[PDB]
């Protein structure tokens, strides 16, 4: 099997700038003189749309801005100027033996300017409490960078296996992305302690900024 | 062995069309890629159009030209 | 205008039978291509499967060949993944494409995909609470429910700007959970769908 090693694994890149990814095969993926090479572009929740075939002929309806060279083992595919609507997945893919093989893809991200998160937290529904478990939201809002950080306070007593976190994918006009964490306990446990707090550390802020309350109004 | 067909190529359709281009050369249904051009036009061709059937795919006679 | 268009069950029990269909709009899958059938799993590692062509041949991925059929309707105009036992590792979205076949073999048609989860866990609809409250937050919490997905709008598509629909997330429970927020100047009812238990709950968030 012919396997394609893409690189990057992720790659952050700021408007107008170049951004090159490259593909190498395992073996050459040459026939007839033509690289039997293609590239995709894939957003999230749709297929992917071919590129670049024969490794270096765009396709038609795709913008100018893309590129792709190579041969032999070794190509890669050209993005100048980057623009927003491309923050997608990329993959190689080879069609000069069967099995047909892909790369693992290229994630490319955008770059842009600090933006802290909004935090909110949110008790649970007594609704949800008459279910008989207790799950405590708290919501970071369009923040940049990625990276960020989610610790839940029990009466100050650190949590630990109990939260399941979730992230958005960057957002296509401020490209900021959102992040929720939902803390879960049996309706007993809750019903234990006093206040609930949601610790959020990001580069926005100066120092962790903490959300908080207590169960009654 | 390349082939003279009166009807249309599999994936397309023929309007007929003062708005066409003018005759050109024959053009193959499929582009490079593999994509089918889907609408076909002639300013003063008959219906069904002429087409060759070859050893790549289905080509258009010299009067139906792509749409846009 | 040429279209794929895959369907499928969505959900499937370990070791049971798996049967998809890629319908074929606008070309005749007797002619000019070879018809594939590529999964992407969670990770988003893409796996080619194999093809049926326009004569009727078929080649399949070393990987699956104790498994897989790819047969086709030349009636109906489709064509089919036919895998006679699937495992949970077969979890993933399963694509429908083609590729001409006097070409370099790019893959110039696809299909929307179809998600396949493959678990012992049995179908359930999902509970939905209230995410209550310059700017003000609130959203639904749509906890509980087994399979994915679930499509969650506000007010019936008109509320757009400033919603956050999350990934789920597997609970240790077996089932799914996700929030969906939207931010506002301090009526808002959150429509949530899962079809495979039926479900259309509406729900309205205003504080207390």
């Amino acid at each position: 099997e012919i396997v394609l090693t893409q690189s990057p694994a992720s790659l952050a890149v700021s408007l107008g700038q170049r951004a090159t990814i490259s593909c190498r095969a395992s073996e050459s993926v040459e026939y007839s003189g033509t690289s039997l090479m293609h590239w995709y572009q894939q957003k999230p929740g749709q297929p992917p749309k071919l590129l670049i075939y024969a490794a270096s002929n765009v396709e038609s309806g795709v913008p100018a801005r893309f590129s792709g060279s190579g041969s032999g083992t070794d190509f890669s595919l050209n993005i100048h100027p980057v623009e927003e609507d491309d923050i997608a997945m990329y993959f190689c893919q080879q069609s000069r033996k069967v099995p047909y093989t892909f790369g693992g893809g290229t994630k490319l991200e955008l770059k842009r300017t600090v933006a802290a998160p909004s935090v909110f937290i949110f008790p649970p529904s007594d609704e949800q409490l008459k279910s008989g478990t207790a799950s405590v939201v708290c919501l970071l809002n369009n923040f940049y960078p990625r990276e960020a950080k989610v610790q839940w306070k029990v009466d100050n007593a650190l949590q630990s296996g109990n939260s399941q976190e979730s992230v958005t994918e960057q957002d296509s006009k401020d490209s900021t992305y959102s992040l929720s964490s939902t803390l879960t306990l049996s309706k007993a446990d809750y019903e234990k302690h006093k206040v609930y707090a949601c610790e959020v550390t990001h580069q926005g802020l100066s120092s962790p900024v903490t959300k908080s309350f207590n169960r009654g109004e | 062995e390349l082939e003279i067909r009166f009807e249309e190529c599999p994936g397309t359709k023929v309007h007929v069309e003062e708005t066409c281009g003018t005759r050109g050369p024959s053009l193959r249904s499929t582009t490079a890629s593999g994509r089918v051009i889907e609408e076909w036009c002639c300013r003063e061709c008959t219906m069904p159009p002429l087409s060759f059937r070859a050893k790549d795919g289905c080509w258009y006679g010299m009067e139906i030209r792509p749409r846009k | 205008e040429v279209k794929l268009q895959e369907s499928g069950p969505g959900l499937v029990r370990p070791s049971q039978s798996l049967s998809l269909t890629c319908s074929v709009t606008g070309y005749s899958i007797t002619s000019g291509y070879y018809w594939n059938w590529i999964r992407q799993f969670p990770g988003n590692k893409l796996e080619w499967m194999g093809y049926i062509s326009y004569d009727g041949r078929s080649n399949y991925n070393p990987s699956l060949k104790n498994r897989i059929s790819i047969t086709r309707d030349t009636s109906k105009n489709q064509f089919f993944l036919k895998l006679n036992f699937v495992t949970t590792e077969d979890t993933a979205t399963y694509y429908c494409a083609s590729f001409y076949y006097y070409t370099s073999r790019p893959l110039v048609y696809w299909g929307q995909g179809t998600l396949l989860t493959v678990s012992s866990a049995s179908t359930k609809g999902p509970s939905v609470f209230p995410l209550a409250p310059g700017t003000a937050a609130l959203g639904c919490l749509v906890k509980d429910y087994f399979p994915e997905p679930v499509t969650v709008s506000w007010n019936s598509g008109a509320l757009t700007s400033g919603v956050h629909t999350f990934p789920a997330v597997l609970q240790s429970s077996g089932l799914y959970s996700l929030s969906s927020v939207v931010t506002v100047p301090s009526t808002y009812i959150c429509n949530v769908n899962h079809k495979p238990s039926n479900t259309k709950v509406d729900k309205k968030v205003e504080p207390k």
